[PDB]
């Protein structure tokens, strides 16, 4: 249980942003195991959709 | 006032001014500098452009900034990693991140964390991940954790990772609880994993100082905050925001 | 991101020789056309809001997408569509000044199609909007600059399409 | 220098332009 | 190039190119013919510039040709002429580009480690590129020499 | 910030006492005025932009040097900043009136405001005049008792700035 | 308080109170007389409630007052009852405030660390507050019993 | 921070001098006391919560006013803050004892602490009395020499708060 | 030092030292006398070590003292030997401290920038450090030579 | 293990081992024989250690063996002794590894939440582990018992 | 920050009147040296490291105590910090020269410089001497006409320090 590879799309519902924020919306990061619960909760509270998570190591 | 009358007046002044110049480039330049007036009054057919609102927590006040106030040219150039840029501007963003976290480019000392730089340039870790791993590194613990008590550590970490001063007694209270409980790693994790960091900076943008002109400024911490947004802030070892909010 | 200058320098670096006559000819073809590019860029900069407004009107306003059940039906969603049209116009201007489409491919089309699929954005209506923006820009900037800008708008369209 | 020459020309004729606009739109 | 830097700066602030950045690009394109003519003027005399720079480099630092030096030996000269050729080529690329970036990626990012591995002293590099600077600025006109000298001594400063 | 209920709770908690007759009388007095406070707050939220318009007009009429060259309101940028400050004052005075206590005012407006304006160059006296103008404008719209209650907090703001 | 929460929620968004928040304040001020009556009943019966709830707690868990227990002794039993008096006062504060904020900010933050320093068994505290719930809700009417029991259950969950 | 070895190194480095017999004697003294320091640190780390318990009990029994309403330690939050401060004092006294120098005490505790308590209203005399209580409780567990060594740093903290 | 690193590491997570780093301190302390003896040997033999290292460096790299070299001249050679003396003293500090932290802070952080400003060839510094390492390890026994050799190796790597 | 923390510390700095960490892997391999013998002696004597420690725990606290406690009941006592058996195995693991991370990542992380879910008293934990430490230091050799008691003290502090 | 252009524009905007003869004279003087100042800025930007080298060599030759043990520049870290500060001074002097106004210096160097150097123990007189050496080197490098324009801002920094 080392790392998670997470692809998720958090849209924007509170306002319209003038800057790019394209990579901020659709992204893939590697998240540590001890941090994945909090990160998944944050993505869910933001309204985003977690597309898929795989196990890296 | 009559907007149509003002448009007619500005057009008439444009014609009069263009008359005296007697040079095509001069005429076109002055005509543009009047067409900007006509264009702005035409663009304001709906309401004035929306005022920028900075959201806050229930502990501190929510503030608004007129759109006129921001677009005076003082806007900071945000450093963003696209993961596909040429290595030059990748290094530019990395240097900006070092300048923000350590208050100055510590490559002047030859000090850097090479594997973190390689990871952030390659794309394994985002700029937010790079900032968080950079703040809990050994270097940051040396310059900004050892010489300071937990309160001053809190304040300088606010400046370095959120680009702003603490704005509430509740805020310094909660983050002092976090630091007293979990150390530097916990404090940096709390600062960077918060909603405010993701809203303001996101994954790919280096933090910047959110001082006057960038957004709406609190009044209750004005002098202390602008003491903090100063390169002499580490020179002060007595905490200044817990003391202020207690006083 | 690279321009024509960066592109030719990269090619002659990989091949490993100096800039020859042909490289000079391409560089001059970029340089002499520069004044037209800056005139077009200034024209778009001054009138960006009008261009996006006319394009959005003719391409979207009274189509079903604005009515309820469509992707554009909300104040937030309509503002987001206008914002994306602003993106397209600004980045097409950037690509035109750089005279290269790699900026359009990278800054704009990197993961955009997946984002539009997940969000529910229709790709065909986006292509129509980008096209309408293309003719509006051509009309405002004249035929010479419009032909140049049409290449970048068409690159955007084929990227989404 | 060119822009300053422009500015000098416009400031020498400032009252003329302002009065001309005022007459055009007022009374 | 200058255009790429301006576009990146404008994208950083999420705004169109400013008139200052616009007339920066205007000066960049208006000066294109002179810069290309300069780049060629460097090109014909490539062998002359490189050989004179090598001669001045040996004269200024005998240590490189002295026994025990990193450049000591006849075999090192074949690489020396070729490396000075690379750096002159990078200087011409920067001249046409309008900024120091192509030089940066191709020959500056990682040169410190590259000569750390080969145990090459940085002062040898700075004196050699100063020699190329002197030779080229001698060949070119004063107005062109003023513009090209920046790239040359920028390479010098980056090498150390 | 703290409201009237929280104020009474704090006063009785620092003394380690339960609520006596006086405490319940004060709480009942606050509860009796709640509907009036809500109606006044709704009325102010109705006409906030209006009140700002008349207050700014009255202030700049009685203080014409503010908008002349050399004045601190002489710009569209500075004019917008001034009217946004006026918006701040009205919003937070309405918050204070609704809460029934002046604590939110001191916490989020008055603390550090004089030094903020001293740094910015903002005239404190002219801001006090604008607050007073807002007070006369708001009183007519809210009625007699709501005007007394609402002007208490405007007077608190003016005295804090004074 | 309820008014405080509505005001700070509006303040966070830099707006005036929404119709929902004003309706919330109207509902809170409409129940002021009932809340005052409940708080005055609890205050009038503080001695009886503490006496009876302490009796129930001690019979249910004799281990607290047996030799070797934390509450063993007259002075420690007095401290035990004083804690219950504190929490009853906090419950009355929450009743008048309309929310559990006073309880939360006086007697819930750091309660686990405080009672760990005092060797106080948290299950014993939970049993004590449940006993106080029972004794107090016995005195109140059916409608007010649930209202008081909600604050008591919140406090029990905070201790648990 | 700085420890005894780093202290000698810095003193000789500022002078630019190599180590001589006096410096080697100081280093040998630290190396002699290292085993005692390690035993004391382990014992304290095993019993830190206990020491805090008896010290807090002593302080709040001799000064019950601190925990009654109106006192500085009167709430669960403020009581927890007090015991957290005592925990930090104990941990940094242990750190200083292990290092053999009071530099960490200054840098990580005593720089700006008196100002913080002055702003917060914390009675520094009572804090020092609690530190003295921790000193006497720690000494009994650690033994005679370890008690003298720990009391050096406890007294350093107490005099620093002065 | 070892104690400093262990304590600051424990401080970074707001916790007491674990028995592992207590064994750390115990092992470092039990080895104090050998470190002190090695420091004795290095300090007493500084004068011979500096001269022998200078001769070895200058015979292996004659270009530094050759005309046009950095160490050319009596004063510049004296400065070179002074630098060797500095680094030997720093090695003694690191030996007594049990780690490279004194070397780190006094002579490693910003050393490349210092010598780049001073126009000093870093390969020359590496060669000098290697020569002085060989000279010093010649005096010490195998067990102590192995220990000091790694401090010298860290210095050489930091200069490279 | 100790080499694990050495390697991860080297990775976090992107270079080879420090002289301190070199000494520390040296001390770990040099002390491995004694350490593994200690773990052995704990291993063969586990059945007697757990029984003596459990009897001592029951002897100390009359409350746990009393009704309503998490020690009352034959199967519940078996579960208590099984937790002691697990913890002794983890102590042997931690002795072998030379650090407490095998103890930490099995039996320390989330222990408070697990025993709150089980309703097991945590003072029961500290007293039980003190009992195991006392019984282990008795039969085992003094130098061995030093590190065994250090590990048990760390475990107790983690519980308490 | 400000430049000469912003200063004149603000001076005549606060008065509310167009540019007079003195205004046009100020702008003409500022524009006349513009190409010379840009040439000097290009020279400095191109050869900053060289100027640092001779400036530091002169400073540490005149005051060898700085780099010997017991001096503020005695370590690799402190030497690197010294030369870094010198690079700061050169760059901000170049910025001020191109702007034509000393506002950027007051805003982004002098604001907190004295606090920094008195906290760190940096000798202010030696820093002034280093700035003077930098002035001499950059004047020798960029020509006398641009040397005066560099020297005015170098003197501004030196007077700010002392
Ligand atoms: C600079 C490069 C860039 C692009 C291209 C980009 C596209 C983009 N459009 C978005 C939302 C949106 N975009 C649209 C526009 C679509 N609906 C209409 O019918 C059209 C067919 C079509 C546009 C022509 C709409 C309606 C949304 C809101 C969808 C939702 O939130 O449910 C979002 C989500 C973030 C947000 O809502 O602010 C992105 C990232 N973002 C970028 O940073
Ligand atoms: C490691 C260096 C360091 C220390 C020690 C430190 C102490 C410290 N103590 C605090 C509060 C406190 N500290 C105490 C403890 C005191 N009052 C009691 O009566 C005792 C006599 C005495 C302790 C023995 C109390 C009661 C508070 C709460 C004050 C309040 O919330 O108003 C706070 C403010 C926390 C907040 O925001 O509420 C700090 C920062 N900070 C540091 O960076
Ligand atoms: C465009 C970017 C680029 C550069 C700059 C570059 C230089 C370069 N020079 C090399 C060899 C070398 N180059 C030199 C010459 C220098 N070293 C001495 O210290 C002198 C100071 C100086 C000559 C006076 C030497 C001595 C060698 C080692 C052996 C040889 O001569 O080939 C090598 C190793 C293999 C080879 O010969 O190709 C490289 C990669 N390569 C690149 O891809
Ligand atoms: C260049 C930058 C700039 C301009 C021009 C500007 C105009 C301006 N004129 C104002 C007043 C005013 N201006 C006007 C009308 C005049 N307005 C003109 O556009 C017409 C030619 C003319 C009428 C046909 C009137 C009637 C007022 C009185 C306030 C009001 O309208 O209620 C105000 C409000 C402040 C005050 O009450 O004095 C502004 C901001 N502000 C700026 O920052
Ligand atoms: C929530 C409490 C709060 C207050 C009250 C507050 C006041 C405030 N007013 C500001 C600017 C300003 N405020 C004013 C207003 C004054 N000009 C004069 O003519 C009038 C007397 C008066 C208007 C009635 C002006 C003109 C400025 C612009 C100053 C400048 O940029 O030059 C600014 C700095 C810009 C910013 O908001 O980012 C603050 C912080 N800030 C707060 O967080
Ligand atoms: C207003 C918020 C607040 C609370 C709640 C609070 C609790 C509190 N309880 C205390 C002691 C105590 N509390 C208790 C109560 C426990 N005994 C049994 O286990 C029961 C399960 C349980 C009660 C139902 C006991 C027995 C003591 C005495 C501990 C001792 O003397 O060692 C003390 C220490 C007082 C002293 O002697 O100096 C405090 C501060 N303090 C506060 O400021
Ligand atoms: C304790 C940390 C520390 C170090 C290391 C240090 C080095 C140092 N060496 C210096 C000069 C020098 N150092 C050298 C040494 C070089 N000559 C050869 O090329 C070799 C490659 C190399 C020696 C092995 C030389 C030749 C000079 C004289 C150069 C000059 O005059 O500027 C100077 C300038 C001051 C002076 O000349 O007295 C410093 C500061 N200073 C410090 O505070
Ligand atoms: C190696 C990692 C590990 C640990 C540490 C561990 C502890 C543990 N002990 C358990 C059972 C238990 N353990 C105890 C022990 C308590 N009785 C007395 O109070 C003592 C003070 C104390 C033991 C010293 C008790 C009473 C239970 C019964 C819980 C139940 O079945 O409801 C359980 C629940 C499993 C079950 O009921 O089937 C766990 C998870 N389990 C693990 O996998
Ligand atoms: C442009 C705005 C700016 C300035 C002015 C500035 C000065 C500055 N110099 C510093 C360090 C330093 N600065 C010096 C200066 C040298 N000491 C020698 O004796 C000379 C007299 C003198 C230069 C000629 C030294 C020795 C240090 C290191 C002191 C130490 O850390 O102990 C520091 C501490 C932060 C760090 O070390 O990175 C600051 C803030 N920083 C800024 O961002």
């Amino acid at each position: 249980t080392r790392l998670f590879k997470v692809t998720a799309l958090i849209p924007s519902y509170k306002k319209v942003r003038g800057g790019r924020e394209l990579q901020n919306t659709y992204f893939t990061k590697l998240v540590e195991y001890d941090r994945w619960f909090a990160e998944q909760q944050r993505i869910q509270k933001q309204g985003g959709k977690i597309l898929s998570v795989k196990m890296v190591a | 006032c009559s907007i149509d009358a003002t448009i007619v007046a500005v057009q008439e002044m444009r014609r009069a001014a263009t008359g005296y110049l007697k040079s095509n480039d001069d005429k076109e330049l002055v005509g543009s500098y009047f067409d900007v007036i006509i264009r702005s009054l035409n663009a304001d057919k709906s309401d004035t452009p929306a005022d920028v609102v900075r959201p806050s927590s229930p502990d501190r006040a929510g503030l608004v900034l007129p759109a006129i106030y921001a677009l005076a040219g003082q806007s900071r150039p945000a450093f963003k990693m696209s993961r596909t840029l040429t290595s030059a501007e990748k290094e530019r963003v990395v240097r900006a991140a070092y300048r923000q976290v350590f208050e100055r480019d510590i490559l002047a000392y030859g000090q850097s964390i090479s594997y973190l730089d390689s990871k952030v340039k390659n794309g394994e870790i985002s700029v937010k991940e790079f900032i968080r791993l950079l703040g809990k590194s050994e270097l940051y613990r040396k310059q900004f954790f050892e010489p300071f008590i937990n309160s001053r550590v809190l304040e300088l970490a606010f400046k370095h990772f959120l680009g702003r001063a603490p704005e509430s007694r509740t805020e310094v209270q909660n983050y002092y609880s976090i630091v007293a409980a979990q150390g530097l790693g916990g404090l940096v994790d709390a600062l960077v994993d918060g909603e405010e960091y993701g809203r303001i900076f996101g994954e790919d943008t280096v933090p910047f100082i959110r001082d006057l002109g960038q957004e709406a400024q609190p009044s209750w911490n004005w002098g202390a905050a602008y003491s903090l947004y100063n390169y002499a802030a580490p020179r002060r070892k007595v905490p200044q925001f817990i003391t202020l909010y207690a006083d | 991101m690279q321009d024509v200058i960066g592109k030719v320098i990269a090619e002659y670096d990989t091949k490993g020789k100096y800039l020859d006559a042909a490289a000079l000819d391409l560089l001059r073809s970029y340089f002499d056309s520069g004044d037209l590019r800056l005139k077009a860029a200034q024209a778009i900069t001054a009138n960006a809001e009008v261009i996006v407004r006319a394009a959005s009107a003719k391409a979207l306003h009274y189509t079903p997408v604005t009515k309820p059940g469509g992707n554009m039906y909300y104040a937030r969603r309509y503002a987001s569509c206008i914002r994306d049209l602003d993106y397209f116009l600004r980045y097409a201007t950037y690509a035109m000044l750089a005279d290269n489409t790699t900026l359009l491919d990278e800054y704009v089309l990197k993961g955009l199609t997946e984002t539009y699929r997940a969000l529910g954005v229709p790709l065909d209506i986006s292509v129509r909007a980008i096209n309408a923006l293309k003719e509006v820009v051509a009309g405002q900037v004249g035929p010479k600059a419009g032909q140049e800008m049409a290449k970048y708008f068409d690159h955007l369209a084929k990227g989404l399409g | 220098q060119r822009r300053l020459a422009i500015v000098q020309i416009l400031t020498t004729n400032a009252e003329a332009i302002v009065s001309r606009a005022a007459g055009r739109i007022f009374t | 190039s200058v255009v790429t830097k301006a576009i990146v700066s404008a994208d950083a602030e999420a705004r169109y190119l400013s008139p200052g950045e616009l007339d920066r690009i205007r000066g960049f394109v208006s000066s294109g013919e002179r810069r290309l003519r300069v780049a060629q003027t460097l090109t014909e005399s490539r062998e002359r510039i490189i050989k004179q720079a090598g001669d001045q480099l040996f004269q200024k630092r005998p240590d490189l040709v002295s026994p025990g030096g990193n450049a000591y030996g006849a075999e090192r000269t074949a690489s020396c002429l070729r490396d000075l050729d690379y750096y002159l080529r990078l200087v011409t690329f920067g001249i046409v580009a309008g900024d120091v970036t192509p030089i940066e990626e191709i020959g500056v990012i990682g040169v410190k480690e590259m000569y750390r591995n080969l145990e090459v002293p940085l002062p040898g590099m700075v004196e050699a590129v100063k020699a190329m600077k002197s030779v080229a600025t001698g060949l070119l006109s004063g107005d062109d020499s003023a513009e090209v000298g920046y790239y040359f001594d920028y390479l010098a400063g980056a090498l150390a | 910030m703290q409201d009237a209920i929280t104020s009474v709770i704090n006063t009785y908690d620092v003394q380690g006492k339960y609520f006596d007759t006086s405490a319940f009388d004060k709480l009942k007095a606050y509860y009796a005025t709640g509907e009036l406070r809500v109606r006044a707050a709704g009325t102010i939220s109705a006409n906030a932009a209006t009140i700002i318009k008349e207050a700014s007009a009255k202030l700049f009429s009685n203080q014409p040097d503010l908008v002349r060259p050399g004045g601190n309101a002489y710009t569209t940028r500075r004019y917008a900043a001034c009217v946004r400050d006026m918006d701040y004052f009205l919003r937070y005075a309405t918050y204070a009136m609704l809460a029934g206590d002046t604590s939110i005012l001191d916490e989020r407006v008055l603390n550090g405001l004089k030094e903020t304006y001293n740094s910015l160059g903002v005239p404190i006296s002219s801001t006090v005049q604008g607050i007073q103008a807002m007070k006369e404008v708001t009183g007519s719209l809210v009625g007699s008792g709501a005007a007394k209650e609402m002007g208490v907090y405007f007077d608190y703001l003016s005295s804090g700035l004074s």
